[PDB]
């Protein structure tokens, strides 16, 4: 927010996972979506590597 | 063992080291259709100090 009303000057999170936990960020998207180059219907699967 | 803020484990996933999954017949399923819940029990653990 804007103000703090007292001498805290810090903010508290809601999640404190350590640095052993990272969220990888996809990039080079270019608008071309995930179900575009590969055909997936309502009940199909796709494998990860 | 998965700490607070992390994902739970899986049990008997389909892999190299696995087992046959656990079957429910019809009558136990109809009892589960009532308000009768499943109790987990631990026999003994084997550890070190």
């Amino acid at each position: 927010n804007v103000g703090y009303q007292n001498g805290f000057t810090a903010n508290v999170t809601t999640n404190y996972s350590h640095t052993t936990d990272n969220s990888t960020a996809v990039q080079d998207s270019n608008g071309e979506s995930w179900n575009t180059g590969l055909s997936i219907n309502k009940g199909e699967s796709a494998y990860i590597n | 063992y998965p700490k607070k803020g992390l994902s739970p484990l899986a049990l008997n996933t389909m892999d190299q080291f696995s087992s046959r999954l656990i079957p429910i017949n019809y009558d136990q399923l109809k009892k589960l259709d009532a308000g009768k819940q499943i109790k987990l029990e631990t026999t003994q653990v084997s550890g070190n100090f």
